[PDB]
RNA sequence: CGCCGCAGGUGCAGAUCUUGGUGGUAGUAGCAAAUAUUCAAACGAGAACUUUGAAGGCCGAAGUGGAGAAGGGUUCCAUGU
């Protein structure tokens, strides 16, 4: 009960100023986006730049922990989510006209500024992208915006997930199937209170009917696919990992308890990647997987040439309008669809605005 | 399902029902002959007192071999007996049963017990091992039960 | 990209060899994938090669 | 750690994983499972590391 | 008050005149427990560990023919429960028995 | 909950029998914690399993 | 016994696989008629061959 | 299925009949060989029986101890139900 929240005004501005941190690094990798490029390089040096800006920040309170709450996952075309290649995989490398998404966080006190953003490469100055890769985005986009003004306590979870299913088949659409929305609270990013998106009948009753509550930081999360749904596997590594604090187990391990402890030193509950360390890395993360001591965050395929995007972002919640921390660079004038919206609240919401 | 003796207004009634329960049919037989007509608050109450060994059933038909006791006094007999058993699995069945009355709406504080059966459920097989190399039955006696309680006051 | 055995009948014995040894490799990376869990594309893709072999072996024999 | 055929002997396990693996071998034990399947504990060379060589093969 | 305590002798001979000798000091602690819930009146009696050790002191049929315990009636601290008090009956070492009173304990 | 095998790890670390073997009535959880022998050890250096003593068989009557 | 040729541990290596239930999605075969395994066997009830 | 013909492995109360099922007996006989259990706590919906600690006892080195051969064949060991 004595938790803390976005009552300490304190709190207000350090959002404002990790959420700053966060889409200037967001700005950075945008910028620096372009053609012969490895998805590796990107991914250490997004990482890098964030480790040397939070240190150099809050220098002045240092008993606490100022990082990563996400690692700077980079996908092209194929990946949903949580991928950070390793030094031993393979690479990719950026070509003209792919859209490349970056899912990137930060936290100071434990307290969470989490963004992404799609954007397209290479992309010619006045110019308009088209095709069925350029109404994904838009539709996404669409979906943020959504998001943005209807947020408030007084809907239901499930208000928000109908109306991604109608702006899904607005665009003729999908969206992705188990994609989870959290509430994001101190020292958490898995928290309780979460909303899905593409439910099926088995994720419905396993689903928790909630309603919203003042005062509190979410992670709105939209995962719109171009597709049919189809989210698998194709034997690729999975990085990204999260220390789950509620269990413990008896390791038996020398390398895996090394490993135990530098996630303690380093990541203690948050989600990071096997990119910080390597060679007995992997070999302490299988057993720590086993024993569900960390949660691992899979990499999920599509059928080769679908197109699926992104778009999250931390609001807070506030009875006087909520606001917005993290935003990703989205110009709807070099991005438009060959269908347009034709609902009422759908365009409705779009023209509204805290 | 269908039950026997449907309630003469199903309005103001609620069932109850079970099936392969592990318990002696026999001694289940006679709790709800004690049980049969008494209001819910009662029986409970009465149930609780058997467990208790402050209240006992009579045994009246099931009675071969089954000791006397002054409890049985209460009742027009001679031999009774505390089946523990039989009182739990019944009071769970009256759980059940309340709560079906309130799930249909009507109250719970004038229901009576206007319908309880036992019936013989299929035998469960055990082996028993006897003098001169003999095996012989150790069947187990389950029982179905239902009831049906009315409102009534 | 399947092997057919009618395509392998022009090829010499140098590289009926080469083709037997690639897949051979293949398959015991299949199974390495097939006990450390891997994907439904690589344990499905056992049977596949497993068929290649044996058309490679029948057209030397 | 490997499962081995059954019918494969201590020499012919170790000439197998030197020619597969290129790396050198010092000893081979061996135990037959009580499911019938071959085990073998193939103790590498000092100078090479069975923790990079299960990076390669893919058994990290 | 429901949060006295007081100080009681108890005739454990005359409890268990007449027990075979493997049950006479398990009856012993069942005739304890007996004399608790009658002079206190709550169904949970609890025996301290130091007094189960005392009618155990010399063995299974030679119990102590006194024992002087202390009865404390007590808040269960926890509504979970279906009673609100429950006796904590401690073990009280005298040297001798006579002239022994029943007598009440402050806190 | 159930420190069957805590006893028996306990015995053969500590080279004594499950009579000598004292586990905390009060630790449970963390007794239960352990499941492995190096854990037994880390609880023995810790404190919280000890090896009662021999129970005492004198021979000074006898002397 | 602890003691035991080749022969015999290969025999008790068979049995001891095929002592196993049958797979869940068996049953959703189509025209299945297969409840469960009738050829199971415990140690202590029904002794092996040999 | 009726009628005209045809053909039988054609009619059951029995056979200490064959096979299957079900009663009374009957909530009965019984769950009585080798001294013995008790208190507190934990987990748990639920504890005479599980786990821990404290007692009181027994096996008493020809053991109710520690290991093997034959035989068994995974009963070994963790986790869960
Ligand atoms: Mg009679
Ligand atoms: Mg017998
Ligand atoms: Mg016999
Ligand atoms: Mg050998
Ligand atoms: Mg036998
Ligand atoms: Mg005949
Ligand atoms: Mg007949
Ligand atoms: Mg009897
Ligand atoms: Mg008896
Ligand atoms: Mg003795
Ligand atoms: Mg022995
Ligand atoms: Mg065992």
């Amino acid at each position: 009960q004595q938790e803390q929240t976005i009552a300490e005004d304190l709190v207000v501005t350090k959002y404002k100023m990790g959420g700053d941190i966060a889409n200037r690094v967001l700005r950075s990798l945008v910028e620096a986006s372009s053609s012969g490029v490895s998805v590796l390089s990107l991914c250490e040096k997004g990482d890098a730049m964030i480790m040397e800006e939070t240190g150099k920040i809050f220098k002045k309170e240092k008993e606490m922990k100022k990082g990563i709450a996400f690692p700077t996952s980079i996908s092209v075309n194929n990946c949903v989510c949580h991928f950070s290649p390793l030094k031993s995989d393979q690479d990719y490398i950026l070509k003209e006209g792919d859209l490349v998404k970056i899912d990137l966080g930060v936290h100071v006190d434990g307290f969470i500024a989490n963004v992404a953003h799609t954007f397209v490469v290479d992309v010619a100055q006045g110019t308009q992208v088209t095709g069925r890769k350029a109404d994904v985005i838009k539709a996404a986009h669409l979906c943020a915006e959504a998001a943005l003004r209807l947020v408030k306590p007084g809907n239901q979870n499930t208000q928000v997930t109908e109306a991604w299913n109608k702006v899904a088949h607005s665009f003729n659409c999908t969206p992705i199937e188990g994609m989870l929305s959290h509430q994001l609270k101190q020292h958490v990013i898995d928290g309780e209170k979460t909303i899905i998106q593409n439910p099926t009948d088995q994720q419905k009753k396993d689903h928790e009917k909630a309603e919203f509550e003042v005062h509190e930081v979410y992670a709105v999360d939209v995962l719109v696919s171009s597709g049919e749904g189809k989210a698998k596997d194709a034997g690729q590594r999975t990085t990204i990992y999260k220390r789950d604090p509620s269990k413990q187990y008896g390791l038996k391990m020398k390398t895996s308890r090394a490993f135990f402890s530098e996630v303690e030193r380093r990541f203690d509950a948050m989600p990071f990647t096997l990119r910080a360390f390597e060679k007995k890395a992997r070999m302490g993360v299988v057993e720590c997987a086993k024993h569900e001591l960390l949660q691992p965050f899979n990499v999920l395929y599509e059928k080769e040439g679908e197109f699926v995007a992104q778009f999250k972002f931390t609001v807070l919640l506030m009875p006087n309008g909520p606001m917005r921390i993290t935003s990703g660079p989205f110009e709807p004038d070099l991005y438009k669809s060959e269908m347009e919206v034709q609902d009422a609240e759908l365009k409705a919401l779009l023209q509204s605005s805290a | 399902v269908r039950y026997s003796l449907d309630p003469e207004n199903p309005t103001k009634s609620c069932k109850s029902r079970g099936s392969n329960l592990r318990v002696h049919f026999k001694n289940t037989r006679e709790t709800a002959q004690a049980i049969k007509g008494m209001h819910i608050r009662k029986a409970t109450k009465y149930l609780k007192d058997v467990t208790l060994q402050k209240q006992c059933v009579p045994f009246r038909r099931y009675n071969g071999g089954v000791g006397r006791c002054a409890q049985a006094k209460q009742w027009g007999w001679t031999q009774g007996r505390w089946p523990k058993k039989s009182a739990e699995f019944l009071l769970h069945m009256l759980k059940n049963a309340e709560s079906n009355a309130e799930l249909k709406g009507l109250d719970v504080d004038s229901l009576v017990i206007e319908h309880i059966q036992v019936n013989k459920a299929p035998k469960m097989r055990r082996r028993t091992y006897r003098a001169h190399g003999r095996i012989n039955p150790y069947m187990s006696s389950p029982c179905h039960i239902e009831m049906i309680l009315t409102e009534k006051e | 990209a399947k092997i057919k055995a009618r395509d392998l009948r022009g090829k010499k014995k140098e590289e009926l060899l080469k083709q037997l040894d690639d897949l051979k490799v293949e398959l015991s990376q299949l199974r390495v994938a097939k006990v450390t869990g891997g994907a439904a594309s690589k344990l499905s893709k056992i049977r596949v090669v497993r068929k290649s072999i044996a058309r490679v072996l029948t057209v030397i024999n | 750690v490997f499962i081995v055929d059954v019918k494969a002997n201590k020499h012919q396990i170790k000439q197998a994983v030197k020619k597969l693996y290129d790396i050198d071998v010092a000893k081979v034990n061996t135990l037959i499972r009580p499911d019938g399947e071959k085990k073998a504990y193939v103790r590498l060379a000092p100078d090479y590391d069975a923790l990079d060589v299960a990076n390669k093969i893919g058994i990290i | 008050n429901e949060v006295v305590t007081r100080e009681y002798t108890i005739n454990i001979h005359k409890r268990i005149h007449g027990v075979g000798f493997k049950k006479r000091a398990p009856r012993a602690l069942k005739e304890i427990r007996k004399f608790a819930m009658k002079e206190m009146g709550t169904p949970d009696v609890r025996i301290d560990t130091r007094l189960n050790k005392a009618v155990w002191a010399k063995g299974i049929r030679n119990v102590p023919y006194r024992i002087r315990v202390r009865l404390s009636r007590k808040r269960n601290e926890d509504e979970d429960s279906p009673n609100k008090l429950y006796t904590l009956v401690t073990y009280v070492p005298v040297t001798t028995f006579k002239n022994l009173q029943t007598v009440n304990v402050d806190e | 909950s159930m420190l069957r095998l805590q006893k028996r790890l306990a015995s053969s670390v500590l080279r004594c029998g499950k009579k000598k073997v004292w586990l905390d009535p009060n630790e449970t959880n963390e007794i239960a914690n352990a499941n492995s022998r190096q854990q037994i050890r880390k609880l023995i250096k810790d404190g919280l399993i000890i090896r009662k003593p021999v129970t005492v068989h004198s021979r000074a009557r006898c002397r | 016994s602890s003691h035991k040729t080749f022969r015999i541990k290969r025999f008790l290596a068979k049995k001891q696989k095929q002592n196993r239930p049958i797979p869940q999605w068996i049953r959703m075969k189509t025209g299945n008629k297969i409840r469960y395994n009738s050829k199971r066997r415990h140690w202590r009830r029904t002794k092996l061959g040999l």
